[PDB]
């Protein structure tokens, strides 16, 4: 427990420091802010254009020409400005659909990775997912996925089943391992070897139809209290 | 079959609209910063294609290598493992079976990942999953014999793990027969990649009518 | 100097042989500063290894690192 | 945008069915999913469920 707590606190400190030092680590929010501001800026900048008219600003063209002759230039400036605005609205509709997809993914990730513990692999963090923490952002959300990453593997000799007394013994959970001289049952994700008993294995059939049998004696806990 | 990308088409504005004409361009600049916007939109979707391919295929930390001995308990994977002659055979049937310009402004850009590099990603992805399982997707790759991996994959669907081990050759034969029928159906039956052909046909249709609007 | 790619021709950048993870894409697997010069190289696909596979070898971890990553 | 949605689905399927075993029914093939193998395609990906 103490080693796990120390690893958790050190990982939280490291993720705070890594987010603190590194610039543009929030590029996913800064990109959508920048492209919205760029679309708005070019929408403003499309008022300097003439679109074939003789002046850009409407008051100076309205203040120097008769309405029979100002009508055609106001109409062409209206067409240019309206079609620019329609282009902007179509761009914002597609961008809002993309952000809706991102927000639906964030809501799903909050529902299945904060309120629960997801068994969908590589959906919340690289590793086996334990739990996660939502944290607010300026226009988004950031999740702190806590995962279990195994380390320091060791080679082992494995066998599918153990033939004792003419019957083939399979493990209930975990695998049969062997360091060379003895045979153990470990859970698959952490090396914790126990002695093979009948309470942590189960039998099915004879030990000749299955490929990979090795012989060993399966210990019985029922035995030594009789003597 | 799923599509993951399009062709990266980047157009020019003044080349399409006017094209070696000073007077047409000088009238075009009165319309403003329009084709800057159009170039920016097409550049954005063209970099989105590379983002798509990277998030689909480039999931491995390291590139894994198949062992030289292929004795996976009876299972035959040589019909999907890559071959030293050229890719996998099934990928060759896919590359043949799909029936895929540059005239004035309309250019195609090449993808970032070459087809051999995407093949190396898929080789790493399917050579990790036959020698490790899923443990190369969580931490470091940990080896396991392939009947043992298939035993725990049976254990994960509610069937006890003995049922593989008394029926191992029958499962191996069923696996090999199913893979062979996939190869036969992709070799003989056409129009099964229609989802992956509609995207190319739609892009060709849009580019072709953009050409025909010039006349 | 002058280097020819499938994407086009890339001038001002010297071509090297060894491969790294890449910073600026060009196309057809060629990416591009290092040692006061713009280099150009094919992409490293990742580090390369082969797992020690056999028909009775399993590898089981003994220890574990708990890690916290953003999203 | 449609291609991006299909590519996100393909990335989800690749990470959840090739890099692991999926339990959500009729996500990777009809029947109980065991394993999947990705094959490259000229503009896409195909999975063998
Ligand atoms: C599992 O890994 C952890 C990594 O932190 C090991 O803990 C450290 O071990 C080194 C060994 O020299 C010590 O110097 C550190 O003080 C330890 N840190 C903490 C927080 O405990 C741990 O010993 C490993 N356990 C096993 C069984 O290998
Ligand atoms: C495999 O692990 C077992 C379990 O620890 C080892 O057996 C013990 O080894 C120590 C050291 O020699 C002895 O003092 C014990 O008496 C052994 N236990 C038994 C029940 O015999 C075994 O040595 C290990 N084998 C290898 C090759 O490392
Ligand atoms: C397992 O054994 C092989 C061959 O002896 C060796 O190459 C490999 O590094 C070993 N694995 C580990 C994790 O030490
Ligand atoms: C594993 O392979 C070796 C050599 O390739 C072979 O002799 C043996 O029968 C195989 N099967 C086992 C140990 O179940
Ligand atoms: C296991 O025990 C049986 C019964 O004595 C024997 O026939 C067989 O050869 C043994 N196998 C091994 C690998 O020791
Ligand atoms: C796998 O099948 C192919 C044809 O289906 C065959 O040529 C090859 O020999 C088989 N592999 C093994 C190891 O038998
Ligand atoms: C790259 O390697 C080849 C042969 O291995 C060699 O001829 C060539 O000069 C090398 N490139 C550079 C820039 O040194």
């Amino acid at each position: 427990q103490k080693l796990i707590a120390n690893q958790f606190n050190s990982a939280i400190g490291k993720i705070q420091d890594s987010l603190s030092s590194t610039p543009s680590a929030l590029g996913k929010l800064q990109d959508v802010v920048n492209q919205n501001a760029q679309a708005l800026n070019t929408l403003v900048k499309q008022l300097s254009s003439n679109f074939g008219a003789i002046s850009s600003v409407l008051n100076d063209i309205l203040s120097r020409l008769d309405p029979p002759e100002a009508e055609v230039q106001i109409d062409r400036l209206i067409t240019g400005r309206l079609q620019s605005l329609q282009t902007y609205v179509t761009q914002q509709l597609i961008r809002a659909a993309e952000i809706r997809a991102s927000a639906n993914l964030a809501a799903t990730k909050m529902s299945e990775c904060v309120l629960g513990q997801s068994k969908r692999v590589d959906f919340c963090g690289k590793g086996y997912h334990l739990m996660s923490f939502p944290q607010s952002a300026p226009h988004g959300v950031v999740f702190l996925h806590v995962t279990y990453v195994p380390a320091q593997e060791k080679n082992f000799t494995t066998a599918p089943a153990i033939c004792h007394d003419g019957k083939a013994h399979f493990p209930r959970e975990g695998v049969f391992v062997s360091n060379g001289t003895h045979w153990f049952v470990t859970q698959r994700n952490f090396y914790e070897p126990q002695i093979i008993t009948t309470d942590n294995t189960f039998v099915s059939g004879n030990c000749d139809v299955v490929i990979g049998i090795v012989n060993n004696t399966v210990y019985d806990p029922l035995q030594p209290e009789l003597d | 079959i799923l599509p993951v990308s399009m062709t990266k088409t980047s157009v020019d504005c003044t080349m399409y609209i006017c094209g070696d004409s000073t007077e047409c361009s000088n009238l075009l600049l009165q319309y403003g910063s329009f084709c800057t916007q159009l170039n920016r939109a097409l550049t954005g979707i063209a970099v989105e294609q590379d983002k798509n391919t990277q998030e689909v295929f480039a999931q491995v930390k390291q590139i894994y290598k198949t062992p030289p001995i292929k004795d996976f308990g009876g299972f035959n994977f040589s019909q999907i493992l890559p071959d030293p002659s050229k890719r996998s055979p099934i990928e060759d049937l896919l590359f043949n079976k799909v029936t895929l310009q540059k005239f004035n402004g309309l250019t195609v850009l090449p993808p970032l990942l070459t087809d051999e590099m995407i093949a190396q990603y898929t080789s790493a992805l399917l050579a990790g999953t036959i020698t490790s399982g899923w443990t190369f997707g969580a931490g470091p790759a940990l080896q396991i014999p392939f009947p043992m991996q298939m035993a725990y994959r049976f254990n994960g669907i509610g069937v006890t793990q003995n049922v593989l081990y008394e029926n191992q050759k029958l499962i191996a034969n069923q696996f090999n027969s199913a893979i062979g029928k996939i190869q036969d159906s992709l070799s003989s039956t056409p129009s099964a990649l229609g989802k992956l052909q509609d995207v190319v046909n739609q892009n060709a249709q849009a580019l072709n009518t953009l050409v025909k609007q010039l006349s | 100097n002058v280097f020819q790619t499938r994407a086009g021709c890339l001038i001002g950048a010297e071509h090297v042989n060894n491969s790294y993870e890449c910073d600026i894409p060009i196309g057809a697997g060629i990416c591009a500063v290092a040692s006061q010069s713009i280099i150009a190289y094919t992409m490293s696909l990742g580090a390369e290894n082969s797992v020690a596979y056999s028909n009775n070898s399993i590898a089981i971890p003994t220890n574990f690192t708990i890690s916290v990553t953003t999203e």
